RNA sequence: CAACCCGAUGCAAACUGCGAAUACCGGAGAAUGUUAUCACGGGAGACACACGGCGGGUGCUAACGUCCGUC
RNA sequence: CCUCCUAAAGAGUAACGGAGGAGCACGAAGGUUGGCUAAUCCUGGUCGGACAUCAGGAGGUUAGUGCAAUGGCAUAAGCCA
RNA sequence: UGCCUGGCGGCCGUAGCGCGGUGGUCCCACCUGACCCCAUGCCGAACUCAGAAGUGAAACGCCGUAGCGCCGAUGGUAGUGUGGGGUCUCCCCAUGCGAGAGUAGGGAACUGCCAGGCA
């Protein structure tokens, strides 16, 4: 019922994690199971937008990447330590 | 606990053979059985190894553990090692006291045509 | 021997009887006897724990080992490794014997005797009070008497609970507590 | 003055008997084989080869070892 | 009102269950460098250094202050 | 003379910069062989005040390891013969 | 040789701790006496002399339990070498190395030699 749009990841570093920051996007993670696990970026506006909903805490997260429904859920959330910005985010194949 | 303060009380000549590196002969004693093996110096392989339960060396005795049982473990331990050729190995008493079954079997040992 | 067998013949069998118990030994056995002799006036004189530790050799069948200072405290003025007082291992035939004439007459034979305490154990089975009034033992005699003196005596069985303690007191009757 | 403390010679570098891998203070390191601990709580070789470290014992104690070539 | 005490709540130039990058030492390897490396011998000169960046001691985390190791 | 900081995960590194001990001692407090293993709390205890020592449980070196300190010491470098 | 048990190495909280259960075929443990091998700062305390009297109980071997405890990614974060900028107490930029904690996951370990019994 809720939408998500993924893109494709592939730069990696403190570097990458700046430039996808100051971008206004982030990074964020999916590990779990036998499947590699793997980053998918996601911007700043948009994703604070979706989880601004109370209904995240209990909700089963549906990944729209490279054409692609995945199921997953986020165990932990990374969050900025005063300032209101999500700098990563961790998600399992639920 | 006894087999603990045994082994620990063994640890030092255990431990301290090490650097030797010389092959070693030890001896395990109990009332029921008595047992002997002549482990190599890599600490990891014997040559040669008796024990009281089996028959092939206790048919002759009255019992599996007694003096006379480890007099005679101690000659066919020795005797064996020097037909395999141990070439001068050393003894340990598995840290236990030098008065008894041990010391008996020591001295078979000693006397089957050993030189420690 | 002599007290071994007729406890091993009744106490044994009363006791695995109560205790539906499977293992022929799984009945309390009975390690040793401690006697000791802490009275904390040695300070004072030394001949007072010769003559105390004769008695206890006299009454019993070895003669105590002393016991040495454990952890000096400024306050009360004790040095470190000065003896205070000694304790009998009774063990063997000499405990079967000891027990036996104990258990006979002295324990009866009691001022104000209200009876010994079931609930007082350390917590794994093991008996250890105070009494005093050692003239109460007959080895004792006036001859030999010089102060009216405590002792502290405890049972080391093999049993690790206290009910174990309480069937061998109901072995020995516990006349009351 | 200010006393020497710390590794002379580590691992994987060549000695030859009589020399002083680590000089201590106390025993932060235990010789192994061929390796000597002298008075002074202080670790030599007895032969002559590469030098190694390995922990191992029931509190991770550090082991200084000499392996021939 | 308040010890020991569970959660903690702050600090440690002489605290670490854990624990970097740099700096030092050993081995192997392509490449470049007029051997740039070491030993001996002849000859010296200098023996109040100044300023600035980097991370600190100190001063009142005021001063173009004071002293450190490196550049 | 020695121990710890300033002193920047090698050593060393300055200030009339910051904190301390000693001129010792053993013919046993050394060596060898065989054995053993703390401070701390609770339980009962004429004397016992919680704070002489005593028998049992835990604790696992916070004890001790001669001097001030540092680093080590349980295999003990601590204790007995 | 499939299993249980014991001895000799490694590894040193994946081997550890708590809890429930199982074990005498072999092994191991328990016992009296000890005047004899050996000894008590008393004690057969420990070791030693006889073996099973019988048991598998304190102890010990083993199975289950992920309870405690332990190990622990990817990623991200703090930090930092190099060059530069700024509003130069400190921050950022391009670049290299990268934490700890925690998450996923792991696991009731595994392994070399010899001996007894159960086949």
């Amino acid at each position: 019922m809720f939408t998500i749009n993924a893109e494709v990841r592939k730069e990696q570093g403190k570097g990458a994690s700046r430039r996808l920051r100051a971008a206004n996007k982030f990074p964020a993670i999916i590990y779990g199971g036998k499947e590699a696990p793997l980053a998918i970026e996601l911007d700043h506006d948009k994703v604070m937008n979706m989880q601004a909903k109370a209904e995240f805490y209990s909700e089963v997260l549906t990944i729209v990447v490279d054409g692609k429904e995945i199921k997953v859920k986020a165990q932990d959330v990374q969050r900025h330590p005063y300032k209101p910005k999500l700098q990563h985010i961790d998600f399992v194949r639920a | 606990d006894k087999k603990s303060a045994r082994i620990r009380r063994a640890t030092r000549a255990r431990r301290k053979l090490q650097e030797l590196g010389a092959t070693r002969l030890v001896v395990h004693r109990t009332p029921r059985h008595i047992y002997a093996q002549v482990i190599a110096p890599n600490g990891s392989e014997v040559l040669v190894a008796a024990s009281t339960v089996e028959k092939a060396i206790a048919e002759q005795l009255k019992y599996t553990g007694n003096k006379d049982a480890a007099a005679a473990v101690g000659k066919a331990v020795a005797e064996r090692a020097l037909e395999k050729g141990i070439k001068d190995v050393s003894f340990d008493r598995s840290g236990f006291q030098y008065h008894g079954r041990v010391q008996a079997l020591a001295d078979a040992a000693r006397e089957a045509g050993l030189q420690f | 021997a002599k007290l071994h067998d007729y406890y091993k013949d009744e106490v044994v069998k009363k006791l695995m009887t109560e205790f539906n118990y499977n293992s022929v030994m799984q009945v309390p056995r009975v390690e040793k006897i401690t006697l000791n002799m802490g009275v904390g006036e040695a300070i004072a004189d030394k001949k007072l724990l010769d003559n105390a530790a004769a008695d206890l050799a006299a009454i019993s069948g070895q003669k105590p080992l002393i016991t040495k200072a454990r952890k000096s405290v400024a306050g009360f003025k004790i040095r470190q490794g000065y003896p205070i007082g000694c304790k009998v291992t009774l063990r063997g035939e000499r405990m079967w014997e000891f027990f036996e004439r104990l258990i006979t007459i002295a324990v009866p034979r009691i001022r104000d005797f209200r009876g010994l305490s079931a609930k007082s154990f350390d917590g794994r089975g093991n008996y250890s009070m105070g009494v005093r009034e050692q003239i109460i033992f007959p080895e004792i005699d006036y001859d030999k008497v010089d102060r009216v003196r405590g002792l502290d005596i405890t049972i080391t069985t093999t049993a690790k609970s206290d009910e174990e303690g309480r069937a061998l007191l109901a072995a020995f009757d516990f006349p009351f507590r | 003055e200010a006393k020497r403390l710390g590794v002379k010679r580590f691992g994987g570098e060549s000695v030859l008997a009589g020399s002083i891998i680590v000089r201590q203070r106390g025993t932060k390191f235990h010789a192994g084989a061929n390796v000597g601990c002298g008075r002074d709580h202080t670790l030599f070789a007895k032969a002559d080869g590469k030098v190694k470290f390995e922990v191992k014992g029931p509190k991770n104690r550090k082991f200084i070892s000499i392996e021939a070539e």
